[PDB]
């Protein structure tokens, strides 16, 4: 290792080619010795031809390599682009390429991977559009790996130039019948540690997937959430309930009602940490022009279903809020505000019911009653 | 060899068949250079799925738990010579994990090998020897004049393997054992290492000296990290490099934003002025334009310096750091008694790593980053 | 041909074995356990049926991994078949090096079943006709792992000993001695002579390195027979192999 | 302290003691009764 | 740049070392602008900073970059004249290798002149100038 490494002081301008054709018959014999060498020949002086074979003979040993070195190696790969070569060897990349084999060992290595491609990629723009390119005209193959989502998203996290291309092309693959849960499953359960760093784009995503039709899309977008929610931090969490709110108020059916279920799940999953964001998601009910008595009971179901969480009676403020718009729904002669009271109210009381309670539900049922005389 | 005629003396040398008819073998199993007595009595035929073995006790004792392993592996081993082999094979499983059981030390070589060592170094030197003798300590002083210790742990064989060494100092300590060399060579070289972190010593005791040291309370000789008590209710917590101590450590400062800025602004432009020729204090004084207090008085000073939320110090090994931005409350808190406090309230909102909300004393803008 | 039957319960558990061995190319189940209940001819013919030779790599991994996490230890003869099952078709076919997949997976199992898959891959490999790099650098690594324990190595060391000499086993040989593997001096005899009985590098560096480690064990006749050994002029290095012996004596 | 690897024992400096025996007080030591070899 | 971030690398030693690895690498590097940036970065490096731990290795390891300088002073036109006018400044701060620059600036002025009086073209002006077919190019501005 160390006689190698000094070898570009020794010799003089003539013998290399032999030294770099020797070398490569080394680095054809063993992979130890991989990087070393791939770093004194980005040193020697060498023919453009001699690389490009070198190129693709590291290339096919991609999947032999010890997993430290990858990563230095793929920045040989990526400082040696042309414009033009681009497609190519990114296809070849991304194909010989797996995330698979290699899982504090696994993580660490991956994550200096994708800072190595984050750098290039920033650096030098046109690996991003050909790499795109590379998975749109791969959409035949079903078969796609852990690999092509974490790519989409950091080059949709990075240069934003790209963002409604990245998009269409995710629409395109989701219609398609590409992309899918169990695909997601394994990314979110797998590369968490390099997603956790790019949440924002997520989102802006998932914003922009829900508003259009085609429930497959929408169930898509429905998996970006929870996930989001389930595996990052609180902050994201709080993005998460934030951006539900959104769906639901501004809203059109559909996705309300999947943001709605979207909520059931949410709440079903970790109600401990939606608890402390109830609070936005209590100022809903400013907003109940818009929706559908089914639509109703789901929501009253998530507010009290939340509510009656026994720790949290020292904020019973959402219980009275909701005691005081049952009221003023059930008090009017509009049938249409009328269902909506009783749904709310004997929903509520359903719930509260796992002797103050009990006070509370003969209360409401008594009035309820009185009113739909 | 092929055929068990041959292929069973030389896997098992010591079973010698009694009977004329190969019915009943008899004697002793080896592994890991200890004989076990046997006896295998076959029926009149060459079948394992009924076989009489009886032990030794010693061998029964050795055997315990695996009774059931060895039961199914006779039906389920075709041949005798195997089923030595594979029996073989699991004792030595057994003895490997007996290891705290089946462990000795040579009296000749070893005991007076050690004694003439020991003298070898002197004993000025050596403090602590175990009644078993696998464990001993050395100690060794610097030219400033600190003791350290070195704790060795012993084998059997000691001078074949090497002896595990414990070390104190924070660099990973690295020691060249050859069969040939001996405790005084890796003394020379923990000396030599000494020697060398001899600076970092040098500057962490300057500092535990002339300065309220405050969250290595009693530090070890591991520990890297000082979190300096410096004006009221403000602390600059330092990390240092041992290879190159005299320059800049990582450092900066916990209390009042209102406090804090002047001390950041000021270290930021006076910084150039830096010099790692002088002593990380001597640096400090003239780059931070401040002194320190030496023990004000370190115990009680004049300050209720529980969280005030827990009225603790020290939950979890966590201090009061994080204070109000104000002269008229500046109450100490722990992260994570005003956490908690502050994700209950509703008046508070969290960006990405800070939560902002109100003091609970005095009702004031205080900010926490997790 | 041997008309062998499976044990009632592999003839009748074996799709149920083969559906959950399909799911793992794409925590053991109680199936596996059923491994304990096959002799090893029967363990041939159970192989062989489920086709273990056909498992992609991270098959072969996975599989591995849950025979590691197994409840008892498999028997030694049993542990062989499926060793051999599992690489030996694998390794020959291998032109390039190893992926690191498998690299990985060979060694991972190895750390256990130590004695049964050096004893069961060793040979072959290296007695197959026309090996080169490509398995000799898997053999390197298996004698280079760290759980590779000093009396394991000394299995290994027994088992070289008994294959023809020839470059590749020059090549093994020195990874293994480089671990400065102690030897009885039985075992060491048996080494020198072989050493003893010569054109190539590689010879030349296993040579220097017991010259030079074992310096301790090495008589008057070894010395000579080295010195015999090495005569040539056509071997590498030769006169830091005179310098050497010269300081034996 | 499963039990114990290797039998690792101190002498208390008393002599032979034969027939020992145990009164256990937890008051304010062990306080134990023997009879030397010697007769006492 | 290189400049504009120095006073990271006045505090921060593995800073230094870490960018050693680059501009040593980038000193053999086939484009031409890599060695004349690596000079460059080379002479900010000796410029702002003594020590680059005892202060024995500090100045052996100066010694090591002027070595390499050493070998950069034979090379093309540009490489020279940037070493040259750093020379200066490297002086004005670093005494302490004085001689080890003035020896070395002497020695290659000594190629080029001529030391006997009484030979009135003192100094050797076509030895200056390389000629590689037609294209005629200064290599060494005395
Ligand atoms: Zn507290
Ligand atoms: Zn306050």
């Amino acid at each position: 290792h160390d006689i190698i490494t000094s070898l570009p002081e020794i010799l003089g301008d003539s013998q290399h080619a032999d030294v770099g054709k020797e070398l490569s018959d080394l680095l054809i014999e063993n992979t130890s010795l991989t990087v070393p060498i791939l770093d004194v020949l980005s040193s020697l002086r060498l023919d453009p031809n001699f690389l490009l074979k070198v190129r693709q003979l590291v290339m096919d040993k991609l999947s032999s390599i010890r997993l430290e070195d990858l990563p230095v190696i793929i920045k040989f790969i990526l400082h040696s682009v042309t414009a033009m070569d681009t497609l190519e060897v990114i296809s070849e990349l991304r194909e010989k390429l797996d995330l698979q084999h290699c899982v504090s060992s696994g993580q660490s290595c991956i994550i200096l991977l994708f800072d190595v491609i984050k750098s290039a990629i920033r650096y030098e723009k046109t690996i991003s559009e050909a790499w795109i390119k590379a998975i749109e005209n791969t959409a035949s193959v079903s078969e796609h790996k852990v690999f092509d989502l974490v790519m989409l998203f950091i080059i949709y996290s990075t240069n934003t130039q790209t963002k409604k291309y990245i998009d269409r092309v995710l629409r395109n693959k989701i219609r398609s019948g590409c992309i899918q849960e169990q695909l997601l499953q394994s990314t979110f359960s797998v590369h968490y540690l390099v997603l956790k760093d790019m949440c924002s784009s997520i989102l802006s995503l998932a914003q922009s997937l829900l508003h259009s039709l085609d429930q497959s899309i929408i169930s898509f977008g429905s998996l970006l959430y929870k996930y989001a929610f389930k595996f990052f931090d609180t902050y994201c969490q709080q993005e998460v309930v934030g951006a539900l709110v959104t769906h639901i108020c501004s809203g059109n059916e559909a996705e309300v009602d999947t943001a709605l279920d979207v909520l059931l799940e949410l709440v079903v999953l970790n109600p401990s940490a939606m608890m402390m964001n109830a609070v936005f998601v209590k100022g809903i009910l400013d907003y109940l022009d818009n929706i559908s008595p089914q639509q109703i009971r789901k929501l009253f179901y998530v507010l009290s279903t939340l509510a009656f969480s026994k720790q949290n009676e020292a904020s019973s403020h959402i219980q009275d809020d909701m005691h005081l718009v049952i009221r003023k729904q059930l008090s009017s002669t509009v049938f249409k505000y009328k269902l909506i009271g009783i749904i709310g109210a004997v929903t509520m009381a359903g719930i509260m019911a796992a002797d103050e309670q009990c006070t509370q539900v003969t209360s409401l049922l008594q009035l309820v009653h009185s009113c739909s005389e | 060899m092929a055929v068990t005629e041959a292929s069973l003396l030389r896997q098992c040398p010591l079973l010698l068949p009694q009977n004329r008819s190969k019915t009943v073998y008899e004697g002793f199993i080896s592994a890991q250079g200890r004989d076990f007595h046997l006896r295998i009595v076959l029926p009149e035929d060459l079948q394992l799925k009924n076989a009489r073995l009886l032990c030794s006790w010693q061998l029964r004792t050795i055997l315990s738990g695996y009774h059931r392993i060895v039961q199914q592996r006779m039906q389920h081993s075709p041949d005798l010579m195997s089923f030595m082999m594979e029996l073989k094979m699991l004792l030595e499983v057994a003895l490997k994990n007996r290891q705290e059981l089946y462990a000795l030390p040579p009296p000749p070589q070893f005991y007076s090998s050690l004694i003439e060592e020991i003298g070898t170094l002197g004993w000025d030197k050596l403090v602590y020897a175990d009644t078993c003798f696998s464990t001993i300590k050395l100690k060794a002083e610097d030219a400033s004049g600190r003791e350290h210790l070195i704790t060795l742990k012993l084998k059997a064989k000691y001078p074949a393997e090497s002896p595990d060494y414990f070390v104190d100092f924070p660099v990973p300590f690295c020691a060249s054992w050859t069969p040939q060399s001996s405790l005084i060579s890796i003394y020379s070289q923990f000396l030599a290492a000494i020697e060398s972190l001899k600076a970092f010593w040098d500057v962490m005791d300057e500092i535990d000296e002339k300065t309220w040291v405050l969250e290595p309370e009693k530090p070890p000789r591991s520990a890297t990290a000082r979190r300096i008590a410096l004006g009221n209710n403000v602390s600059i917590n330092i990390e240092v490099d041992p290879r190159h101590p005299t320059m800049l450590p990582e450092c900066f400062f916990l209390g009042a934003d209102h406090v804090v800025k002047p001390l950041g602004i000021k270290l930021s432009r006076n910084i150039h002025l830096w010099d790692p020729e002088n002593s990380v204090l001597q640096n400090l004084k003239d780059v931070l334009e401040i002194d320190f207090p030496a023990r004000a008085i370190l115990e009680k000073s004049d300050f209720t310096m529980d969280c005030g939320i827990c009225y603790a110090y020290q939950l979890d090994g966590t201090i009061p750091d994080q204070v109000c931005d104000n002269s008229q409350c500046g109450q100490p808190f722990h992260q994570i008694c005003l956490y908690e406090w502050l994700r209950g309230l509703l008046t508070s909102r969290q960006s990405f790593n800070i939560i902002f909300g109100e003091c609970p004393y005095c009702s004031k803008p205080i900010t926490l980053k997790m | 041909a041997e008309s062998l039957e499976l044990p009632k319960a592999i003839q009748d558990q074996l799709p149920r074995l083969q559906q959950l061995l399909k799911t793992l190319e794409e925590a053991p189940p109680v199936e596996l356990q059923l491994l304990h209940e096959c002799s090893p001819s029967q363990m041939d013919l159970l192989c062989a049926q489920l086709q273990l030779p056909q498992l992609s790599d991270l098959g072969l991994l996975r599989l591995c991994t849950w025979l590691l996490a197994l409840s008892p230890d498999l028997s030694l003869s049993n542990a062989t078949v499926l060793t051999r099952s599992l690489f030996l078709g694998r390794i020959l076919s291998l032109t390039s090096s190893a992926s690191r997949l498998l690299t990985t997976a060979l060694t991972s199992f190895c750390a256990k079943y130590t004695y049964p898959v050096c004893s069961a891959l060793l040979d072959p490999v290296l007695q197959a006709p026309g090996t080169g790099p490509a398995q000799t650098e898997l053999l390197c690594c298996l004698v280079k792992m760290e759980s590779l324990e000093p009396d394991a190595q000394v299995l290994m060391l027994g088992q070289i000993l008994e294959l023809p000499w020839k470059e590749e086993t020059f090549l093994v040989l020195q990874s293994l001695l480089e671990r400065q593997v102690e030897m009885t001096p039985e075992k060491f005899s048996v080494l020198m002579e072989k050493l003893c009985k010569t054109t190539s590098m590689a010879y030349a560096k296993l040579m220097l390195t017991v010259m030079t480690k074992y310096q301790a064990n090495i008589t008057e006749t070894q010395r000579l027979g080295l010195a015999m050994a090495l005569e040539p002029n056509t071997t590498f290095l030769r006169k830091s192999l005179k310098a050497a012996l010269k300081h034996l004596g | 302290r499963p039990e114990e690897g290797p039998g690792g024992l101190p002498p208390m400096l008393c002599p032979a003691s034969l027939n020992i025996c145990s009164v256990v007080s937890l008051s304010g030591g062990t306080k134990l009764l023997a009879l030397s070899a010697k007769g006492r | 740049l290189l400049k504009a971030v120095q006073p990271l690398l006045k505090v921060s030693m593995s800073m230094r070392d870490c960018l050693i690895l680059v501009l040593r690498k980038a000193m053999f590097a086939n484009q031409l602008d890599a060695r004349k940036s690596a000079v460059a970065g080379f002479l900010l490096l000796l410029k702002n900073f003594k020590v680059l731990y005892n202060s024995v290795a500090n100045e052996t390891f100066c010694l090591e970059i002027m070595d390499s300088l050493r070998r950069c002073l034979s090379q093309q036109a540009d490489v020279r004249l940037m070493l040259y006018e750093g020379f200066y400044d490297v002086l004005r701060r670093n005494s302490q290798l004085a001689n080890s620059v003035m020896q070395t600036l002497l020695s290659q002025l000594k190629q080029f002149y001529e030391p006997k009086p009484d030979l009135l073209p003192p100094l050797k002006l076509e030895a200056c100038i390389l000629t590689q077919g037609d294209k005629i190019s200064l290599q060494e501005p005395l």
